[PDB]
DNA sequence: ATCGATGTATATATCTGACACGTGCCTGGAGACTAGGGAGTAATCCCCTTGGCGGTTAAAACGCGGGGGACAGCGCGTACGTGCGTTTAAGCGGTGCTAGAGCTG
DNA sequence: AGCTCTAGCACCGCTTAAACGCACGTACGCGCTGTCCCCCGCGTTTTAACCGCCAAGGGGATTACTCCCTAGTCTCCAGGCACGTGTCAGATATATACATCGAT
């Protein structure tokens, strides 16, 4: 059973990730509030795309699965098929 | 020694982070997380490879979103640094929270 | 002259308003926000089970399509009562004809 | 030919899984139907308008009426979170919204 | 033309109200307009196109539902 | 002396009564004619049901409500009571509207 | 099964017809090809409801012009409207 | 002999493979003759102006095959293509190089 | 004003693995025909919208004091960017290996 | 249900860029204050939204009729798609000239 890697994504790469959003400093405490936030997104979107995956009487989930989970939500994604 | 003045090296990088387009969170604790978050709702699941590629496209362009959102909203308070509560008023406003 | 059937669902959130609060009665603008309600809840729905039934190239819609479909658009609590309810509904229409 | 006896009996429901099968087929969703999906759908629904008759219930407890007014209905969408995460893009007809204040506009003393 | 501030200074004051807003100030007003123009010429734009469609020359309830629902706000209390 | 409020509580008490009201807040002769002549943008000479102009008065007063929630709660973001345009103009910005 | 049904090579022929001495990466192709079906669930769906909307059972060009005319905002759709209803009449002269 | 539907309609894009998409995926039961048609012109037509402008975009980086990023750049920086993709993102497309007025130093 | 590091634009040479291109072939599209019902047209028709009319009072508009909230200014000190040394592990290619999509029936 | 095989997982050793902790300075958040405006409060003014009512009329709706257009069936074939080939666009190497930041 794997367990804690939200320390997995660390600090620089949140950097570099509100660096490409546009920031200039970046508070000592957000990167708690970022991983909360990308929590509940990544739980919300593979909720939905495990439950596309269970339909289809399937053990893996697809990128498939994933985009129209991901289009369901309002936030289409294209690279992957339509 | 030389040492430059703070707030160039941070525009520097973003010039840097917005000009390339490569991946930008690292791919194996990227693996991990999503193998933890999967693993609630159904135990011993396997991932294409395109599939975790997909999830980290979407966290990517969520969270860049979300950045230029409390980029904004920090700016419209008058602060050139980001608060957390930019980040919950930012949520609040896009209607998700 | 001849006039165009009106199709609603008033009648039966009637019925379902008498069965959870027998003394209560309700308004005929409340009335049809229920029915809308209930309408827009139908074709969504639907739309989902016909969708579901076109992500793994089956051609028609049977109660697991809806149950996926309540799994999908509903949140969390009330989608488990609905499966639960729902599935309590379809065995005993299977222990019948 | 035996007693006429409606596929809602049958169910254990009061929403129609006849109208709701008549919908499915002039809906044109898919042109092949499952006995069980209306059934199923029919018991969602119903339970579905259960749910937020309960809650509409309530707030005509708290506010002391006898009909349920779109006021109520409205508030037991909002009250709720999760209905209310069902219903974040629905805009309700004569509803209002939540009386609410935020935690620095009110005067400090 | 001047119907547009026909949406009194009272309409946004009793609207923000509503809102819970308390100090409003006195150029709100026509940026709330702007808004509302914006947001009624995109409803009313659909709202039309749906009732060019069907070769009439008025525009129904039915038409205004399904071009709010189109945008991704959909409102209740007038038919489905 | 006759009583006179102080600024900030006939505003909550204004804001009370239209918080529990359900009634429409901008009358309906100025809002039909103002639907009238936009409408006129895309094809002259249209008539209008009733119920759609009332369907879209719902519509325009639960939407601008919606932004004065959300252009209040950026107001309170910026250690402000008022509300400027700026503030509409960030609501409208993170919603995705601009 | 194993015929994927793509676009790959019709917008190849597409950027041919448009810039001739340009390629195109395999990921933009994809992209692409998300792109253009994507418009084309739109299109089809929009196209669907409003002839579902005035119980219509079929889809003709009116459909379908009015379904670019609402999906599409201004200058788009009035050029696609151009452009499709010059196909329309193309294809109704050679029959 | 046999001539291609889409030689008649003077497009790239198909009517056969349109026609045949619109009635396996079941949006009606029937489909007019010139509803393919006219699909096939439309996708053309977004085709063509998504191209040229990832074509420009590819040009100012002085570059002669497509890459995702010039995708983005080339709908990111229409705002008509804007609204009508602002619903969706592309995979390694990047953001536009944008930095607000306060950010920026005196 | 001024100098130097430093990232950026501009020329030529070498290498690769992704894309352009060629070949092949089959399966879906084109062609042909026919039924027959949806779509279209014409004829009523009545209701629902437009428009007018009074009247009249609720409501918008208006003026205006004033106060309090916005906003500029200043001080502050600590939160945080920046840099350097160290250390962790992501990434890499390789190897294995079978569960399970994928397919056919 | 049976069979296929592939790609997903698992592991190993390696390299080294990335993460990490670290010390350090100062820029920025924030408390506090000064001002002053301008928005809020309310009586007064006045106007127009609103209601009730009546005419019109025409437009959506409804009918009945028709036909032609599209689904359906069938054969035919070539266009569209795995495969192979292959070769060059992009990467990285170098030199060469320029704008930008920071200490002076």
């Amino acid at each position: 059973v794997l367990r804690d890697n939200i320390q997995g994504i660390t600090k620089p790469a949140i950097r570099r990730l509100a660096r490409r959003g546009g920031v200039k400093r970046i508070s000592g405490l957000i990167y708690e509030e970022t991983r909360g936030v990308l929590k509940v997104f990544l739980e919300n979107v593979i909720r939905d795309a495990v439950t596309y995956t269970e339909h289809a009487k399937r053990k893996t989930v697809t990128a498939m699965d994933v985009v129209y989970a991901l289009k369901r939500q309002g936030r289409t994604l294209y690279g992957f098929g339509g | 020694p030389h040492r430059y003045r703070p707030g160039t090296v941070a525009l520097r990088e973003i010039r840097r982070y917005q000009k390339s387009t490569e991946l930008l969170i690292r791919k194996l604790p990227f693996q991990r997380l999503v193998r933890e978050i999967a693993q609630d709702f159904k135990t011993d699941l396997r991932f294409q490879s395109s599939a975790v590629m997909a999830l980290q496209e979407a966290s990517e362009a969520y969270l860049v979103a979300l950045f230029e959102d409390t980029n904004l909203a920090a700016i419209h308070a008058k602060r050139v640094t980001i608060m957390p509560k930019d980040i919950q008023l930012a949520r609040r406003i896009r209607g998700e929270r | 002259r001849r006039k165009t059937r009106k199709e609603s669902y008033a009648i039966y959130v009637y019925k379902v308003l008498k069965q959870v609060h027998p003394d209560t009665g309700i308004s005929s603008k409340a009335m049809s926000i229920m029915n809308s309600f209930v309408n827009d809840v139908f074709e969504r729905i639907a739309g989902e089970a016909s969708r579901l039934a076109h992500y793994n190239k089956r051609s028609t819609i049977t109660s697991r399509e809806i149950q996926t479909a309540v799994r999908l658009l509903l949140p969390g609590e009330l989608a488990k009562h609905a499966v639960s309810e729902g599935t309590k509904a379809v065995t005993k229409y299977t222990s019948a004809k | 030919r035996a007693k006429a006896k409606t596929r809602s009996s049958r169910a254990g429901l009061q929403f129609p899984v006849g109208r709701v099968h008549r919908l499915l087929r002039k809906g044109n969703y898919a042109e092949r139907v499952g006995a069980g999906a209306p059934v199923y759908l029919a018991a969602v629904l119903e339970y579905l308008t259960a749910e937020i008759l309960e809650l509409a219930g309530n707030a005509a407890r708290d506010n002391k009426k006898t009909r349920i007014i779109p006021r109520h209905l409205q508030l037991a969408v909002r009250n709720d979170e999760e209905l209310n995460k069902l219903l974040g893009r629905v805009t309700i007809a004569q509803g209002g919204v939540l009386p609410n204040i935020q935690s620095v506009l009110l005067p400090k003393k």
